[PDB]
């Protein structure tokens, strides 16, 4: 038999917010990696930081996120984190 | 259940337990990324396998491996392509060992000011281990490197979840790869590699930042050009200058791939706000650099106004953590303790922190406030 490795359960969640970007982030930002990547970023970085993070996911890593969702996610993040 | 708080903003993390590991600081779950609690570095000179830090770029890490079917492929600009089993490696080549620090490019990124994006690590993304395996030099000589060869690329079993994302592939220069120290390590601290530390085989690149130490290593390609893969050409770049640094907020005009460690040192037996007994206070800790050797470690109890020479421990090799010990007279009250190391080519730590956009290569003189009573 091969050797196998058992990873513990993934429990990281996005902070809920009333903004539409919350749902959109749930649907787009967990596909390649856990969302603790987002939760652990430096706090209160603001609009420009999160705009750049979102764009990098799309342009460099080829995240399938459209323009309207990208803006919604970035605004949700800049307002919440 | 358990959490810790790292000493920078948004520093809360879960303590998480992975198979074969003690509880560690969980940075990310997918892919797994684990930082070592600072207290571990005061436990001894060699970092235990169950405490060793974990960093990965992509979520598609292997979770099932048959060590018997595993092959390392050697190809490209070589006379004879090779397909080597682990048993091949252990039997057909001579073994070497090296005690060497592995430290992430981004170790201590959480301390960078202004804060930058990326893995928000404290100082626990480093570790020192006894590595055993085959010098890459010997495998490459057997394949027969062609004149014309410029670089060697290294790839592992892990992969991107989405095929369009660039697969994790690194490159060394040919003369570096054939230097005799660059190693194909199948053993860490006398055991097989822990899974998350690259079971069954990894590249060990002594004195170089961790990004080069490719885990689950299965593909070696000798090429006669510069490799322009994303993880060399775009990621892991530093400012092309002596401080590897820019003015806070500024992008560099020129960059180069991250390469060799700068000089670091830490005080391990005390942490911020520790109580010590006024009088002779015994301090100890560690220092390391990129393989030139630690020449001395100085200690300060007046926030860098005056310095005392530490006594260096017997060493385990130029790539290892170098231990040190000092006894400092401390009057009652507050003291800001510092340590500063210099190496055999005269590199030392700056008193003031530098900055780059990636938050790479931090090595500022560490300060630790203690209370003497
Ligand atoms: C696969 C196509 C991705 C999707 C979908 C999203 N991101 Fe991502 N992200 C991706 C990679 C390959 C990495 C590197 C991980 C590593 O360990 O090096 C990341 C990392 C992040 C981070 C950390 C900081 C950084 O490296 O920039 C953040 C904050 C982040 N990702 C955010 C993020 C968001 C907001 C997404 C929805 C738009 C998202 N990611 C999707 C690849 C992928
Ligand atoms: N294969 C692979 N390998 C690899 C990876 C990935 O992702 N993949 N990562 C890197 C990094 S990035 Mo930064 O620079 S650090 C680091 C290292 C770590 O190791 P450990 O985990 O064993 O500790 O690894 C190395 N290797």
């Amino acid at each position: 038999a091969p050797l196998t490795y058992e990873l513990p359960d993934e429990t990281a969640q996005l902070k809920p917010a009333p903004q539409p970007g919350f749902e959109a982030a749930q649907n787009n930002c967990a596909a390649c990696h856990s969302v603790d990547y987002i939760n652990t970023q430096p706090p209160g970085k603001g609009q420009a930081f999160w705009d750049a993070e979102v764009q990098k996911m799309i342009k460099v890593y080829h995240a399938p996120v459209d323009e309207a969702d990208a803006k919604a996610i970035a605004d949700y993040l800049a307002k919440t984190y | 259940a358990d959490t810790v708080t790292l000493p920078f903003a948004n520093g809360e993390r879960p303590l998480v337990m992975y198979p074969g590991k003690r509880p560690l600081i969980g940075l990310t779950a997918r892919p797994p990324q684990l930082e070592t609690p600072f207290s571990v570095f005061d436990e001894g000179l060699i970092t235990p396998n169950d405490a060793f830090f974990v960093r990965y770029a992509l979520a598609g890490i292997p979770l099932e491996i048959d060590p018997d079917a595993f092959r390392l492929e050697i190809k490209g600009k070589v006379g004879t392509p090779l397909s080597l089993s682990l048993q091949d490696l252990k039997n057909d080549f001579p073994a070497s060992e090296v005690v060497a620090v592995n430290q992430c490019s981004g170790n201590s990124r959480g301390f960078v000011e202004p804060r930058v994006g990326g893995g928000q690590l404290a100082n626990g993304a480093m570790g020192n281990a006894r590595w055993r395996g085959v010098p890459l030099k010997a495998v490459l000589e057997k394949a027969g490197v062609q004149a014309g060869a410029k670089q060697v690329t290294f790839g592992g079993l892990d992969g991107p979840v989405i095929p369009e994302t660039p697969d994790f592939v690194k490159a060394l220069s040919i003369d570096h790869a054939t230097d005799g120290e660059v190693m194909l390590a199948y053993s860490m601290n006398g055991a097989d590699l822990p899974w998350l530390n690259g079971y069954p085989l990894r590249l060990v690149v002594p004195g170089y930042y961790g990004t080069y130490w490719v885990k689950h290593l299965n593909e070696i390609t000798v090429i006669d050009k510069e490799f322009d893969g994303f993880w060399m050409k775009t990621a892991y770049r530093i400012p092309d200058n002596a401080c590897a640094c820019t003015e806070p907020g500024k992008a560099p005009t020129a960059t180069i791939p991250i390469n060799r460690f700068d000089v670091r040192s830490f005080i391990t037996n005390v942490e911020n706000g520790a109580s010590v007994k006024a009088g002779e206070v015994p301090l100890r800790g560690i220092a390391f650099d990129g393989g030139y050797g630690i020449t001395q470690v100085s200690v300060s109890a007046d926030a860098g106004k005056s310095w005392t020479n530490a006594t260096l421990d017997p060493g385990l090799g130029k790539y290892s953590f170098r231990g040190w010990k000092a006894v400092l007279p401390l009057t009652k009250g507050d003291h800001v303790l510092m340590c500063r190391a210099t190496n055999a080519r005269g590199e030392t730590q700056p008193m003031q922190a530098t900055w780059n956009p990636a938050g790479y290569m931090r090595n500022v003189v560490e300060a630790t406030r203690v209370i003497a009573a």
